[PDB]
């Protein structure tokens, strides 16, 4: 009957809280024999040990679930790895309080650990809901290279390719990098501005001085942030009129202790309905085997609904975050952020305070701009392209056809030594034929200019291996 | 200088003591006095872990770690990340829970495991899938944490194959104890091999089902790997004849010469050090104080444990530290239900086989009598035999491997039954007959006579394999004699013959 529950906290009139809370849990709908006892701890000064109190003290006394917190200065590295994976021997359901650090989203390794607070993944996916709205087609995506960003970069990717709308570019960067401006430049190539961002502070800080240093910050260059980004020094580097996230209930975690012990209490009050309910382990010593009823755990937890939460509705995902937990998109504006966005968890909700696009007006930009400069590489194929010489000034000649018309000549850049191993010379060669009345013809018709150039290899080009016997690629 | 090894209670401390004595009086004579510490256990516990690695960590800060248990807990080497990095000490997985490999390895992990390596394990099971041709799969998975991996790696792989791999799509079971919605995904499978990444019960659940399903029928086959294997010292009932399975078991190996094995690893990392440097980074004090920070100014073995080879054998591991060239136990099941040794991939990652194709051999019965052993002669071109082709597997278009008997020598006439490729009119036709009368046709070669030769009446060539039952069926451009009527049937005329005389 006695199901101990264990909080993670910093504090101790919050674990308080949670004692209360889980006398109004002993009050509402769940009754009544005797089934609860308080477990609650504080964060250990010494990170290495992190379980001495959860074996000798929380296990032996048979705890079933862990409330857990950040750290006690919730901004190290020391988010909370070491009591989720001490719990984590014999798959035991770990509930992370405010955690945001998609690291921990990972199924794969991070077996039973679910969260009250969404990470910035399925903020992810809040940016499509901004394309539904504001019409786009041009993306420019900037990742750092993280579990965290290659994971929500494969929920970007599905998100797209379900929709088939495609984006142009995925820059990619570490944590750490402020040689950007080569990437930057790489980004003055576009047509869309459309910036959508994920790395930590100081990049973001360091990014929003190089690429306002480009210039790059135009009305149009649009900065779709993380949340990370929307603190430290990447707040204080940043421009105004950029769109960033808020997470409505992120911070009053006296709000997450109601709501955790509400779900969680019935969660162990649908557990009891169940049958075999394997006893807890007391000892994390002779104890060989893992939990029978952890898949029970996780169909209790997975299947059960609570809308009478405080924050909303607290019904999770398929990743054991919560659905339709409330949003809100923020401007700062003279750095001062100013709220537009809002969703239940889809529903578009424009504030009546103006996006002014954090360049200019507060006309919504176009990522669509042309050059009419058309990158051309032509095929060595008479009578297609002739690929004859110049003259001695690079230049061709004066020439006519059988009709006595004289030709439309392309001078075009090409190698010399059109073969692999050579050295290759970029010399302006004259290129004569079909292709050539046929783009000054669509040049006339169509306002285009056409950048020519010949091809190194002389091929089409065709799907090849590369080695390790598997890399088929276009040539 | 100091190697710690926790292990299952199995061959014993001693045994181990005279290992790591034989081990310093093997080679490479180690200026590091290097000292080991061993013990046997049966525990998965972390009260286990806190009291013999902290209390080794206080005696001497123990620099090496080998853990070959006799458990099958897969968390346990994914919980070696808290010594990997609350330590910084290399760590070894032999067998056991340190065995599973389910921890993609973090740059905060110092894990080097002889466990069941995941991309090698994708690879193995596609070779396995070349080496007897199976290009007709069936696909069951379920939604353990790291299968979608495991769905990824054979999507890309097959994706990444000019080979074509004939696919069914991969049948992920969603959660247990469905036990309806299973019987209706698994009677979504029509095809002979079965490609199984599951758990060891659920294996028993599936294959409790898969009886009743008529799909462990002994024509099919049940490539299964070291996720439901496991342990060879521990056979269960319900798990048939032919289930394959790809591990670092020790029936190619003992405990002890892999921990003499591993034990150079580390000493060739070691020296790797004191050629690099001239001091090593110690371990840590103790669990319970973090004195200065984690700066590993003296850059521990992770560039160091590249490159380590021993004896022949490239012990050396990738980035993700698997195994360069890994051992890859490949081990089926027969009538006895008996883990023994079928495969290896130890030279250049290229199998050693035993060349038997057929392994579901009645354990659970079942019985099919459907092989029909057609063994006709070279004729052309009714039949026209070609020899493997190296076009990334052995699959020509229009051909069926058929097996000779390639003669060792005038005085060892032993015929080694050598695949070749096959063509012609005759195997169209029995592609025809597998379409129409729709059978299986067993394909060899006639080296003994021609057609048929009273030898004393005792027949030879096709007719002594038609007489004496060697070829069942017989078809080549048979010439359907009076004398042959009176002692093999025959069938309709199928190609009008008869004598012609050709001249200029």
């Amino acid at each position: 009957k006695i199901v101990n529950i264990g909080a993670v906290l910093s504090t101790r009139k919050h674990e308080q809280m949670f004692r209360e809370a889980v006398n109004q849990a002993n009050k509402r709908h769940g009754s009544w024999k005797i089934q609860l006892n308080a477990t609650s701890v504080t964060h250990k000064p010494n990170a290495i040990q992190m379980a001495l109190s959860v074996c000798e003290d929380l296990i032996s006394s048979q705890v079933y679930a862990i409330l857990v917190s950040h750290p006690p200065t919730p901004n190290d590295h020391f988010t909370p790895t070491p009591v989720s994976y001490t719990a984590g021997f014999y798959r035991i359901p770990v509930l992370g309080l405010t955690t945001r650090m998609s690291i921990y989203s990972d199924k794969s390794i991070h077996l039973s650990f679910l969260r009250t607070v969404p990470p910035y993944s399925h903020q992810s996916s809040v940016w499509f809901e901004m394309m539904r709205v504001y019409s786009w087609n041009h993306i420019i995506l900037l990742v750092s290279d993280d579990h965290e960003g290659r994971a929500a970069q494969k929920r970007l990717e599905t998100l797209l390719e379900e929709r088939e709308s495609k984006a142009e570019k995925v820059l990619q960067f570490d944590p750490g990098t402020k040689n950007v401006t080569a990437l930057l430049m790489e980004a003055k190539e576009l047509e869309a501005r459309v910036i959508i961002l994920s790395a930590s502070e100081d990049d973001a800080a360091t990014v929003y001085r190089a690429a306002a240093m480009l210039n790059m910050t135009g009305s149009g260059y649009v900065w779709l942030v993380g949340e990370r980004e929307i603190s430290g020094n990447a707040l204080r580097y940043a421009p105004d009129g950029i769109l960033g996230l808020q997470l409505i209930n992120g911070k009053n975690e006296s709000a997450h202790i109601s709501d955790a012990v509400g779900v969680v209490a019935q969660a162990v009050h649908e557990l009891l309905e169940k049958e075999n309910i394997t006893d807890p382990p007391r000892g994390c010593v002779g104890n060989t085997n893992i939990w029978k009823t952890g898949p029970l755990f996780k169909r209790v937890l997975m299947s059960s609904k609570y809308a009478d939460g405080v924050t909303g509705r607290v019904e999770f995902n398929e990743d054991g975050d919560r659905k339709f937990a409330n949003y809100s998109i923020m401007n700062l504006q003279n750095r001062k952020l100013v709220q537009v966005g809002i969703y239940n968890g889809t529903h578009v909700i424009p504030n009546d305070r103006k996006i002014i696009w954090p360049g200019g007006e507060t006309e919504k930009p176009r990522g669509y701009q042309m050059s009419t400069r058309l990158k051309i590489v032509t095929i060595h194929q008479e009578p297609f392209v002739y690929v004859k010489p110049t003259l001695s000034d690079g230049t061709c000649k004066e020439e006519f056809t059988v009709n006595g018309d004289p030709v439309k000549k392309v001078i075009c850049t090409g190698p010399n030594d059109t073969s692999p191993g050579s050295p290759r010379h970029t010399v302006p060669q004259c290129c004569y034929g079909f292709c050539i009345d046929l783009l000054i013809k669509l040049a006339r018709t169509m306002n285009f200019t056409y950048e020519v150039h010949l091809v190194a290899d002389g091929k089409f080009g065709t799907q090849e291996r590369v080695n390790n016997s598997n890399k088929k690629e276009w040539n | 200088l100091n190697i710690a090894v926790m292990l299952g209670h199995s061959h014993d401390v001693t045994e181990r003591e005279l290992r790591t004595l034989w081990g310093p009086e093997q080679a490479a004579g180690l200026p590091l006095d290097v000292n080991v510490v061993a013990l046997l256990m049966n525990r998965t516990d972390p009260k286990s872990l806190i009291t013999h690695v902290c209390d080794l960590m206080s005696g001497a800060r123990i620099h090496g770690l080998v853990f070959g248990d006799d458990t099958d807990q897969e968390a346990v080497a994914q919980m070696l990340d808290f010594i990997s990095s609350h330590t910084f000490v290399p760590i070894l997985g032999i067998h056991g829970g340190a065995s599973m490999i389910m921890a993609d390895k973090d740059p905060t992990s110092t894990f080097f495991q002889f466990g069941a390596s995941i991309q090698q394990q994708a690879t193995v099971m596609l070779k396995i899938m070349q080496d007897y041709d199976w290009h007709v799969f069936s696909l069951v998975t379920t939604i353990f944490p790291g299968y979608r991996e495991f769905i990824s790696f054979v999507k890309t792989t097959v994706d990444n194959s000019f080979v074509g791999w004939d696919m069914q799509n991969v049948i992920t079971l969603d959660t247990s104890f469905e036990d309806a919605k299973t019987q209706v995904q698994l009677k979504k499978i029509h095809s002979s091999v079965i490609l199984l990444y599951c758990s060891k019960d659920e294996a028993v659940l599936i294959l409790s089902e898969a009886r009743s399903l008529g799909l462990t029928g002994y024509d099919f086959f049940w490539i299964v790997p070291s996720l439901v294997s496991g342990n060879t010292e521990l056979i269960p009932k319900e798990f048939p004849s032919g289930l394959i399975s790809v591990s670092y078991d020790d029936w190619d190996y003992s405990l002890e010469a892999r921990v003499r094995d591993g034990i150079g690893i580390l000493t060739t990392a070691a020296s790797s050090m004191l050629e690099k440097f001239s001091y090593i980074p110690e371990a840590k004090a103790s669990c319970y104080g973090q004195m200065e920070r984690p700066e590993v100014p003296m850059h521990t073995l992770h560039p160091f444990m590249v490159n380590v080879t021993w004896d022949g054998k490239d012990l050396s591991f990738t980035e993700e530290g698997y195994q360069v060239h890994p051992r890859l136990v490949v081990i089926v099941l027969n009538k006895d239900r008996e883990w023994e040794k079928v495969g290896k991939w130890e030279n250049h990652t290229l199998s050693l086989r035993h060349a038997v194709w057929p392994r579901y051999k009645s354990f659970s019965d079942e019985p099919d009598d459907n092989h029909l052993s057609i063994v006709t002669l070279e004729e052309a071109p009714f039949v026209i035999v070609e020899d493997i082709d190296p076009l990334t597997e052995t699959c020509v278009r229009n051909t069926v491997p058929c097996r000779k008997f390639v003669k060792i020598n005038n005085s060892t006439n032993e015929g080694m039954n050598v695949k070749k490729c096959c063509k012609g009119f005759c195997i169209d036709i029995l592609k025809k007959l597998s379409r129409t009368v729709k059978f299986t046709y067993d394909l060899y070669l006639v080296t003994n006579g021609k057609h048929g030769k009273k030898v004393n009446n005792v027949w030879n060539g096709m007719i002594g394999e038609v007489v004496y039952q060697r070829a069942v069926m017989a078809v080549g451009s048979l010439t359907i004699n009076e004398e042959r009527s009176e002692v093999v049937d025959f069938s309709v005329p199928f190609v009008e013959t008869g004598i012609s005389v050709m001249v200029s």
